[PDB]
């Protein structure tokens, strides 16, 4: 029957043998009578506590089971761990399942702490506890699918098992791709991220034919320039070439200029000259330039109805900035050439935007530009504009242009020309960290000429981009709480913002020091520094730091830079973000509402989420003028390159943009969003898209910087063009050899139809005899009586495919020539050339 | 939710009845008759 | 027959009720709210009846029918109807839905209905095989919602074993099955299992074993009213036997207050049975409005003659009642408690004397309680004073039991403390109301 | 998918906590 | 594989109540 618990009387006795039969028996009946044995405890505990008992390792099991039944898990593992063999190894019963769950649950907590303090101070880990987990680790390895233990592997650090799991049978190296993706996306410790990456690279190298595409992509995050340099050299010496090219062509499309400048330098220490030529970015712009020029199609009609609808207000700058988008990187300045007298209807600063607008239009023009800029615009503003215009053409890639810009900035009127000059030089040597440029930029900043400062500050930040230069941050801020001329602070606010781009923990002091300064401009710079320093990784700590200021702080400008700054840090996961701001976007002060729209815009770079859009739908009717302005821009920013089929509101907004612009009694500010929105929708002739995220999951430093300084257009219209940086041609080049541009014919998967390139009184009753005449008149009338569609688009190497359709693209298997780098991710890819008789060269 | 687990295992007088009523004792007049007679004599 | 035609109409409506349950059951699984199931499970007792063999067959031929072995398990265990004229194919699962394995909620729900029908059909073993397999199915099933549907089946499974009249085979099973819930932070399943387990314990009189289980275990505070009422009775039964009388009344009266207004004529019958006997042993004459109530009128009439005995204190009358009605008490499981009273009738009269008199001389206490000697009362007078049935002090210098001089409480801190327990609950009610408020995710 | 579901869920919980904290603040600040 | 899935199935209940909670707090706010 077993309806009693007097056995505990046996354990009260003194015969060591008699205890064993009692202790054994309880463990055979503890699963039911956990009650009485709970009061025993000490009795069973002392048996294990005593080192002389013959079967102590059995005492703990029974005692551990009693505690597991009772529920004090904190003590259940302790005794479970003390025992061995029979303790839990059985790995069969529910009590085992609950104890093992904690034990592997307990293990991770220690290991996470240990990896924090590995300088000998690391707290010890019990071998039995490690024994059980690794036994489990040895269990999870040999049981079933390893794509699970890997997750538990990296869940509790333990890199050894991580390497063992993937290196083990692992079915296929496909689980390596699964692990890699998890390491990039769902890893929140950089120090671990580096350690995970080292494992992922090391597995890459030992492979028979190492995946060069992933390894270089893996390395970039790991920040290993020299390591990639040696890889490049061996690939060349092994006569790989073909695979070497994409590794270079994929490299320039993700890495930073400092990374490249270092990687290029290693190589210098024939083909390598080709390698240098393509890593520096000569080729990408040229092909990207050849694409946009060859595939350009901008509907000039949209501008015309906006140019004629302009009431001669300050929206003349809007149309001058609107077209810059509609022809960014297209060299098709027909509109400015065509409408010339009107272009001159804007004077003073707008002349500075126009002169700049020419630069963005010739985006990525390179060598011809230097003369090109002097030809059209050879006036303090105009000359200041041209020098700023010159920088846009050579943005991120100045090289030689920097030396000319340095010389030209020095010789200037110490006015607008200096303002444009610093912005141009800063943009040109963006991230170069060059000391020579930085020293000159400082002198202009120390000039303290107001308008000069607003550009020197940004130029100071951009040149020091991501450098963490202790001198720059101390120097930049030291000017902030020591200068009048709020304008100079406005540049410095963003200027010191970009100096901390992507460190993501490294300073975290400017983020806290700035957020406490009384000067509201510096606060905003502190909030932006959260955006530039935490771009991508949606650190829940920061997002809580930043939403706080947007709800409590008083100076409304900081509040906006609070809500807006969310997007930069949540942009890697556009799903969460349309929910976080969904309620911010109706806050009582219209400034916070504005931040919601820009937050929604930057947040959703190019996705037609239709969830962010619907939030902006009601906003576009908002009573405040600037809340409305941001709404359209935020809508237009997310809705770039998307046809009514892709998102069912794109065509709805377009007529709303037309209606707002063509209206006469809306404030100019709403119109400025309208005009700017028009340019966003058709930027680059429907051939570019804005996506801060890089093709391979990286954070695009040129693109992310572009939006942040663009959002600072509320304080300066001429900054507006900085969004040109965020336009990445959504293109796939079929480059097979170094220079060959074969007329590859490859196909897509537009299922039900094609999309992409879009667009090119009353009868009075008189009922007396109306019906009788009509009914008699009818009597007189009687008397009188895609399946083969595009998605097989025969497109040259410059074929425009939007990000959503980079996957539905069908490999050019039908064509004799097929790509060797996997042709499903847009960009520049190497066409795997088939047998001889190579032809179809394209070089217009 | 009848608790079928616990089995659900003349005097139709309306008035609510108090404990003291059940008490069995001789009528009041006989008490006073005794009490008055006892102290009366 | 039109009775069955309404029955199949009842079947279809029960199927529609089930389909409502299954659609709600399938609703909760994808609705992300286990609350939905509770509605279907409360209709369960209502839909528990009103079903014959055609009901389940068409239900199981309407539900499931994925060709799964499930059909092969309960279809044989229930009589199958003939080629009925009204073959309303009630398949909430159509093709792919049939192809998709039934969610652990609906399958148990349908299987429980078979289990219920098994009970309704007295087929506790086919249900046993059904049910343990149900458990053998739901034992592995680890969802969050199935714990609810599992909890209902458990008591029925405990109930199927309950009619099986073993209760030890499930003593262990319900004893271990409980531990599965607690290691899941599950709310309802832990509650339902414990009550069935305890009923198991009292049914064999292992009060010692039971008293432990409540000692270590913690009953989920956010528990079903129905369950909260049950656990309070079983704890009251345990506490009363353990001689913790004063707490027995507080829980039992609280257990009674939680009875489902007017559905459970029985539970109110038994609790009142203990409350009346429990109260007597503590020295309080129970409420008279009890013994006149309709449902408890004849049921408690056996206890009625007792409570009249205690107030009368006529021991000869008290023994006479135990001689006659005593035997019936055993079945109620109370005879033992009454036996305590027989040698405790003196306490109340000691309370009656302390409630009215304030300085009664001991010799007088002996006269008014029938105590043999003035000396004997002293131990009893002190003892009642000692045991906190009185609030008096016996000044032995001159043999008078002084009662405590009562104070103006409103000027002392008692009223504030009584208001605190009140306000804390009142504020908590606001938080509990506001805390849920179940604003549906704005559609 | 055993690990995959795990990180998305825990990330959601951590992020939903931030929404709670912000909303708790804004309710307080609005009351002001 | 069982513990790794039971753990996700309890954190799922907690997030579920949080989501129902966040909806309410959004409702208390917008009013």
């Amino acid at each position: 029957i077993t309806s009693a618990a007097g056995i505990i009387s046996l354990l009260d006795e003194d015969e060591p043998q008699l205890k064993e039969f009692a202790l054994h028996k309880l463990n055979a009946v503890v699963n039911d009578f956990w009650a009485e044995i709970s009061e025993s405890v000490d009795k069973i505990e002392v048996l294990y506590e005593d080192e002389g008992f013959r079967s102590r390792q059995f005492a703990a099991l029974v005692a551990s089971k009693v505690f597991y039944h009772l529920g004090a898990f904190e003590e259940s593992l302790n005794y479970a761990l003390g025992a061995g063999d029979l303790f839990n190894v059985n790995d069969n019963s529910e009590y085992v399942e609950t104890i093992i769950a904690k034990c592997i649950d307990h293990y991770t907590k220690q290991c996470v702490e240990n990896a924090d303090l590995p300088e000998g101070e690391k707290k010890p880990i019990d071998q039995r506890l490690e024994g059980i987990v690794n036994k489990m680790f040895q269990r999870c390895l040999d049981d079933h699918k390893y794509k699970q233990a890997i997750g538990i592997a990296l869940e509790t650090r333990r890199l050894d098992v991580f390497e063992k799991t993937i290196l083990e049978s692992n079915d296929v190296p496909g689980m390596l791709a699964y692990s890699l993706k998890l390491c990039m996306s769902l890893m929140q410790n950089k120090q671990f991220r580096n350690k995970v990456l080292r494992v992922l690279v090391k597995i890459y190298m030992n492979l028979e034919k190492p995946d060069f595409i992933n390894v270089c992509q893996c390395l970039i995050f790991l920040d290993d320039p020299q390591a990639v340099s040696d890889i490049l050299e061996k690939l060349v010496k092994e006569d790989n070439l073909l695979m070497a090219y994409q590794i270079c062509f994929d490299l320039y499309e993700s890495a930073s200029q400092q990374f490249l400048s270092s990687v290029i330098q290693n190589l210098r220490t024939d083909q390598t000259l080709k390698m240098i030529k393509i890593l520096s970015g000569e080729m990408a712009i040229e092909l990207h330039l050849q694409f946009l020029i060859r595939n350009n199609n901008t509907d000039l009609m949209i501008l015309k109805n906006t140019k004629d609808a302009v009431r001669n207000s300050v929206c003349h700058t809007a149309t001058v900035i609107a077209n810059s988008f509609m022809h960014c990187g297209t060299t098709s300045d027909q509109f400015l050439r065509d409408n010339l007298e009107w272009l001159a209807r804007a004077t003073n600063w707008a002349k500075f935007t126009a002169t700049a607008s020419l630069g963005v239009i010739h985006k990525g023009h390179e060598k011809e530009a230097l003369q090109l800029m002097a030809t059209y615009l050879p006036s303090a503003y105009q000359e200041g504009g041209g020098l700023y215009a010159l920088g846009l053409i050579h943005a991120n890639h100045g090289g030689d242009i920097i030396d000319y810009l340095l010389n030209q900035l020095k010789n200037a009127s110490n006015d607008i020309v200096r303002h444009g000059g610093s912005l141009g030089l800063g943009l040109a040597a963006m991230g170069t960290a060059r000391q020579d440029v930085y020293d000159l930029l400082k002198t202009n900043l120390y000039q303290d000429d107001a308008v000069t400062g607003e550009a020197a500050g940004l130029a100071l930040g951009l040149v020091m981009l991501g450098s963490k230069n202790a001198q720059a941050i101390e120097d930049m801020v030291g000017y902030a709480q020591e200068t009048q001329h709020e304008k100079i602070l406005r540049g410095l606010a963003v200027g010191i913002a970009l100096v901390m781009y992507g460190r993501m923990e490294e300073a975290d002091a400017l983020i806290e020091s700035l957020c406490r300064d009384k000067d509201p401009i510096l606060r905003r710079s502190g909030m932006y520094t959260v955006a530039m320093a935490y771009c991508g990784s949606g650190n829940n700590k920061a997002i809580r730091r930043l939403l706080h200021v947007a709800v409590s702080d008083v100076n409304d400008d900081v509040r906006r830079a609070a809500v807006e700054s969310l997007g930069f840090i949540l942009f890697r996961t556009p799903e969460q973000c349309p929910s976080v701001v969904s309620l911010l976007s109706e806050s009582y002060n219209p400034h916070v509402r504005y931040g919601a729209a820009m937050a929604l815009g930057i947040c959703c770079a190019g996705t037609g989420n239709k969830e962010a859009i619907n939030l902006l739908e009601p906003m576009t009717n908002d009573p405040v003028n600037y809340v409305r302005q941001g709404a359209l821009i935020a809508s237009a920013l997310i809705m770039i390159q998307q046809t009514e089929i892709t998102c069912p509101k794109v065509n709805q907004f377009r007529q709303l943009y037309s209606k707002v612009i063509n209206d006469k009694h809306d404030d100019v500010m709403a119109k400025f969003g309208a005009i700017l929105a028009q340019g966003i929708l058709d930027a680059g002739g429907h051939n570019v898209t804005i996506s801060l995220q890089s093709r391979t999951g990286h954070t695009h430093m040129p693109s992310v910087v572009g939006v942040l300084v663009f959002t600072q257009f509320w304080f300066w219209f001429p900054l507006s063009h900085f969004l040109s940086l965020a336009y990445t041609p959504t293109c796939v080049i079929g480059l097979n050899k170094d220079l060959k541009m074969p007329k590859v014919q490859y196909k897509s998967n537009c299922k039900p139809s094609t999309f992409a390139y879009p667009a090119p009184k009353v009868s009075t009753a008189v009922l007396s005899i109306t019906a009788k005449a009509k009914k008699k008149e009818k009597e007189k009338e009687k008397k009188e009586e895609k399946e083969p569609e595009p998605n097989f688009q025969l497109l040259d190497n410059p074929a425009r495919v939007m990000p959503a359709q980079l996957k539905v693209l069908t490999m050019p298997e039908t064509c004799r020539y097929q790509p060797f780098k996997p042709l499903s991710i847009g960009g520049i890819i190497i066409l795997k050339d088939t047998s001889e008789d190579i032809e179809e060269l394209v070089e217009p | 939710d009848e608790f079928e687990e616990f089995p659900a295992e003349e005097d139709a007088h309306v008035w609510e009845d108090n404990w003291d009523d059940d008490n069995v004792e001789d009528d009041f007049s006989n008490q006073l008759r005794a009490e008055l007679e006892k102290h009366g004599y | 027959a039109a009775a069955e035609h309404s029955q199949r109409e009842l079947d279809t409506v029960t199927l529609e009720d089930i389909k409502e349950h299954v659609k709600q059951l399938e609703k909760a699984v994808s609705g992300k709210e286990p609350r939905f199931v509770l509605r279907a499970l409360r209709m369960l007792p209502s839909t528990s009846r009103r079903l014959n063999h055609y009901v389940l067959y068409k239900a199981v031929q309407g539900f499931f029918t994925s060709n799964n072995a499930t059909r092969d398990f309960l279809l044989p265990f229930l009589e199958e109807p003939m080629d009925t004229e009204a073959d309303l194919q009630f398949r909430p699962r159509t093709g792919k839905a049939a192809s998709t394995p039934l969610l652990p909620e609906v399958e148990a729900y349908l299987q429980l209905l078979v289990v219920i029908f098994m009970m309704n059909s007295k087929r506790y073993k086919e249900a046993q095989k059904i049910s343990d397999d149900l458990m053998q199915k739901i034992s592995t099933q680890n969802r969050r919602a199935l714990d609810l549907v599992a909890a209902k089946c458990y008591y029925y499974h405990a109930r199927v074993y309950e009619f099986l009249d073993k209760l030890d085979v499930v003593r262990s099973f319900l004893h271990a099955r409980l531990r599965t819930a607690t290691l899941r932070h599950d709310a309802d399943g832990q509650a339902t299992l414990l009550n069935l387990l305890l009923r198991n314990y009292l049914h064999y009189s292992l009060y010692d074993q039971a008293e432990k289980l409540v000692s270590k275990s913690v009953f989920p505070e956010q528990a079903n009213n129905n369950e909260w009422a049950r656990y309070l009775y079983y704890t009251g039964r345990i506490k009363a036997i353990q001689l913790e009388y004063s707490e027995a009344r507080r829980t039992m009266t609280n257990a009674l207050r939680k009875a489902p207004q007017h559905t459970a004529v029985g539970f109110k019958q038994t609790v009142h049975k203990l409350l009346i006997v429990v109260e007597l042993l503590l020295g309080e004459i129970p409420d008279r409005l009890q013994f006149r109530q309709p449902s408890l009128k004849r049921s408690l009439m056996p206890y009625f003659l007792l409570t009249q005995a205690v107030r009368t204190g006529n021991l000869a009358k008290f023994n006479q009642v135990l001689d006659q009605f005593g035997e019936k008490f055993q079945a109620d499981g109370t005879y033992t408690l009454i036996i305590r009273l027989r040698h405790n009738v003196i306490k109340t009269g000691v309370r009656m004397i302390s409630l009215s008199y304030s300085r009664i001389s001991l010799a007088d206490i002996a006269q008014k309680l029938q105590l043999d000697s003035p000396e004997d009362a002293e131990f009893i007078v002190a003892k009642a004073i000692r045991d906190g049935v009185i609030e008096a002090s016996i000044n032995h210098e001159k043999g008078y039991v002084q009662s405590k001089e009562m104070i103006d409480i409103y000027s002392t801190r008692e009223p504030q403390l009584a208001f605190h327990q009140r306000i804390s609950f009142c504020l908590d009610i606001h938080n509990m109301s506001v805390k849920a408020m179940r604003f549906p995710p704005k559609s | 998918d055993l690990y995959s579901r795990y990180k998305k869920l825990q990330q959601e919980l951590e992020f939903l906590e931030v929404q709670e904290e912000y909303i708790k603040d804004e309710q307080k600040n609005l009351k002001k | 594989r069982q513990y790794y899935l039971s753990k996700i199935e309890e954190l799922q209940l907690i997030v579920n109540d949080k989501s129902q909670n966040l909806r309410r707090l959004q409702a208390q706010r917008n009013e």
